[PDB]
């Protein structure tokens, strides 16, 4: 609640390498993790490059894409509050959909439930990969925008044509890790395969 | 520009009525009412977002 | 969709009602015939607020604003698409006055 | 169990006394000048008010199982309603969407019936929770995303 | 004196004193009951209620001219019962209500018919059995009474008001209110159309006027539905409508009903997915025969 220029705070952030700055705005929003994804930073990022590469090579790029999406949402939130959602294009629409998906599925962890009490890294990376893959497929679909249709029309279509995968992406968090890593990996791989099937039939139909 | 065309539009239209009176005299009147060779009354309008 | 006047000088309206089809913008099957001067043309404004605003007919017509009694449709300036009309002459030259869209267009 | 009433000197919290009290005390209940301006006898503003041990305080014996869901839903609805009221103020009342008017109406009924109480109003927790579910069911089931489905089915229709 | 009257069967004996006259104890007992109807306790006493069941056969036939006066006395007793709620419950237990309706239908005395209609109107309470009987009567008995208007014009106006009330109460459960709240309102709920295929076709008849304009509006509402449950109900209604008419199924597929089916077709929720799949399957079945 207080200013982060307080002498203790300034002294700590000078030496500390990772600041998990919690935000009140999340707290009255009842977002339990309450970690602000704007002020917070982890200077240890470059060190873990070897670990991330040996674990999952694609993880770094999808993490950067998620960060870019979050930054874009935070930047244009002021504009949409000011001017309104009317001027928002298809890109803005999919960006906001992905931002809401992050805020609900990913950054929010109740931790009072068995499925959300602990999140193994394999589950975390898979959820982020699915969300980023959906974002990429939506970008490609709206970019194609051919056959006397597409773009915002394509976005509304996939909202009302691929909304099933949209809801199952939200449900993906409810998959209980206690079932075991092989089962969870299989379920997430099947979800990714179906997501690839999505926007492929939509690619086939050409709107 | 359209308003400038207006009024002259009616002035041109009056010539059609004069020609009808000269050639076919009185119109069919009632439901038929004659005087029409084209321009059936059917339209198509849609709201388009321009400048947001 | 269409455009129903249901009251006008009717001289050019009859020739512009219909020739082959389109039901003269349903002015015959529904609404009223384009002819006027038999009754108050405030009922024309009422029909435009009722029938033209019912999405069947986009526009209406009134002549010269003198006997057109279009002052009842003066508040129809808002929502231009349901109520849009311009005064032609049609043997009654247009006189600027309070009408459906005359005040807004002139301003 | 101690309830030390504290006076904000200039109606602030950065003052050393309220700041240190917040550092020490495990809770805070706020009385709002804005609430007093509209003449509500209990002016408690629930948005800044919070108890650290509220979760342990509520129990199956103490309250219904959905009590925590009621609290979380009321918090989220009030916060979103305040943000929506600000958005409607800046953009215009007409420009406000349907859910916007719903949130403003929720704020109105909340500050009207919920917070307001008599000088000697003494009601048990259960009927208060039931009326809170009435206020929550004013919103649609979908908008009650924070509430788990089981508690909704337990106390949405009632 | 309710206990005294109940324990003294001398009242029922004077009522059963047939050799004396046709209505000697009967008119006297009817007048006494009407007078006691002023006191709610006397009217609602089980002693009076017990005689109501015993007099159930007397309610049906009024062939004799004296029985016409007996019919008027029965109508007065019916009004007294309408006064007292326990008497109303006893009459609901009592039989010959449909028999009384038939007798009122075959009423030569217009005053008696007016009295019966007034009693029925005073039975504003549901009474589901008598309500269903009147629903049968309303198509026939009420229609004939409207045709066979007679005696006081005030009586005819009361009969018309009773007929209007009966028409309103008819299909109270199976009313268009559920369909309006489900499809027309935009928040889908329990609808008569989904309940029965015949009701689905009846609703579709009003729905499809110009390219299924009402159905197009419902499909547009269902397509942009965040809540799967309301989306599930809307998709179920769309499936019923599509299965009602094969060409209508293709029309729905052309409309946003195919879009609604595509939305949440295989979502995390199961009901919405099943309803959307049913709508799509009905559209496909109607597309090709």
């Amino acid at each position: 609640g207080g200013d982060f220029s307080d002498p203790v705070t300034s002294a700590t952030l000078s030496i500390v390498q990772v600041f998990w700055g919690l935000d009140k705005k999340l707290a009255q929003r009842k977002h339990f993790p309450s970690v602000n994804w704007l002020i917070s930073y982890s200077k240890y990022s470059t060190a873990l490059e070897s670990f991330y590469e040996q674990f999952d090579p694609d993880f770094i790029n999808i993490r950067t894409k998620a960060r870019e999406v979050l930054q874009r949402e935070d930047d244009l939130n002021e504009i949409v509050q000011l001017v309104g959602k009317d001027a928002l294009a298809e890109g803005d629409k999919i960006t906001l959909e992905t931002a809401k998906l992050l805020r609900e599925d990913y950054l929010a962890q109740n931790a009072f439930t068995p499925y959300d009490k602990f999140c193994p890294f394999y589950k975390s990376v898979w959820m982020m990969r699915n969300i980023i893959h959906f974002y990429n497929l939506a970008n490609q679909a709206v970019e194609k925008g051919a056959g006397m249709d597409g773009q915002k029309i394509t976005y509304t279509l996939i909202k009302h044509r691929l909304g099933d995968l949209f809801y199952r992406l939200v449900s993906q968090k409810f998959e209980d890790p206690a079932e075991g890593e092989p089962a969870l990996v299989a379920k997430f791989k099947k979800l990714h395969e179906d997501l690839t099937a999505g926007f492929r039939a939509l690619e086939d139909e050409t709107r | 520009t359209t308003k400038e065309s207006m009024g002259e539009v009616m002035k041109d239209s009056s010539f059609a009525l004069i020609e009808a009176k000269y050639v076919a005299g009185e119109n069919i009147k009632h439901i038929v009412l004659e005087n029409v060779q084209n321009a059936s009354i059917k339209v198509r309008s849609r709201q388009e977002n321009i400048a947001g | 969709s269409a455009l129903i006047a249901m009251i006008a000088d009717e001289d050019t309206v009859t020739g512009f009602l219909l020739a082959g089809v389109g039901n003269v913008d349903l002015r015959r099957k529904t609404n009223y015939l384009i002819v006027d001067s038999k009754t108050t043309v405030k009922a024309i404004e009422d029909a435009f607020k009722e029938f033209t605003t019912k999405e069947d007919i986009a526009i209406v017509l009134i002549s010269q604003y003198v006997a057109n009694m279009i002052r009842f449709l003066v508040d129809s300036y808002n929502k231009p698409i349901p109520a849009i009309l311009e005064i032609p002459s049609k043997d009654h030259p247009y006189d600027p006055a309070h009408d459906s869209v005359l005040s807004r267009v002139k301003n | 169990t101690q309830i030390p009433i504290l006076t904000m000197p200039n109606d602030d919290i950065t003052h050393p006394t309220p700041d240190l009290t917040g550092y020490i005390t495990e809770g805070q209940i706020y009385i709002d000048r804005q609430l007093q301006n509209r003449q509500i006898y209990p002016p408690i503003n629930v948005l800044p008010s919070l108890s650290r041990l509220m979760k342990s305080a509520i129990g199956e014996g103490m309250t219904r199982r959905d009590h925590s869901d009621v609290s979380n839903q009321l918090y989220a609805n009030y916060a979103i309603g305040k943000d929506v009221q600000a958005m409607k103020a800046v953009v215009g009342e007409e420009a406000l969407s349907s859910e916007d008017l719903l949130y403003l109406e929720f704020l109105d009924k909340f500050e009207r019936k919920f917070v307001a109480q008599g000088a000697y109003d003494s009601r048990n927790i259960f009927q208060s929770l039931d009326l809170a579910w009435t206020l929550l069911r004013i919103f649609p089931r979908e908008l009650l995303h924070r509430i788990p489905g089981k508690t909704l089915d337990q106390y949405y229709s009632r | 004196i309710d206990d005294v009257l109940k324990l003294l069967v001398e009242w029922l004996c004077a009522q059963l004193k047939k050799p004396s006259h046709p209505s000697r104890g009967v008119p006297v007992a009817i007048n006494c009951l009407a007078a006691l109807l002023k006191e709610p306790m006397v009217r609602s006493s089980f002693v009076q209620a017990d005689g109501v069941k015993l007099l159930t056969p007397l309610i049906s036939p009024a062939s004799t001219q004296q029985s016409i006066q007996l019919l008027y006395e029965t109508c007065l007793c019916v009004w007294l019962l309408s006064y007292y709620e326990p008497a109303v419950e006893y009459l609901a237990t009592t039989r010959t209500l449909p028999r009384l309706i038939d007798v009122v239908k075959s009423s030569t005395k217009e005053k008696v018919v007016r009295v019966v209609v007034l009693i029925l109107r005073n039975l504003l309470p549901k009474g589901n059995f008598a309500a269903q009987m009147i629903d049968l009567g309303l198509p026939q008995v009420v229609q004939s009474l409207k045709a066979q208007a007679w005696s006081d014009e005030d009586l005819l106006e009361g009969l018309n008001q009773l007929e209007e009330g009966l028409k309103d109460n008819i299909k109270r459960l199976s009313s268009f209110d559920k369909y309006k709240q489900e499809v027309l309102l935009g928040h889908l709920d329990w609808s008569p159309m989904h309940k029965d295929p015949l009701f689905w076709r009846d609703n579709i008849t009003n729905f499809e006027e110009n390219d299924f304009q009402i159905l197009r509006v419902l499909l547009t509402i269902l397509d942009t539905s965040s809540d799967p449950r309301a989306l599930a109900v809307a998709c179920f209604d769309l499936s019923q409508f599509i299965q009602y008419h094969p060409a209508g199924r293709v029309i729905v597929t052309d409309l946003k009903a195919k879009e609604r089916v595509m939305k949440l077709m295989n979502h995390e929720n199961t009901e919405v997915t099943k309803s959307a799949l049913l709508c799509i399957q009905r559209l496909f079945l109607g597309a090709k025969y």
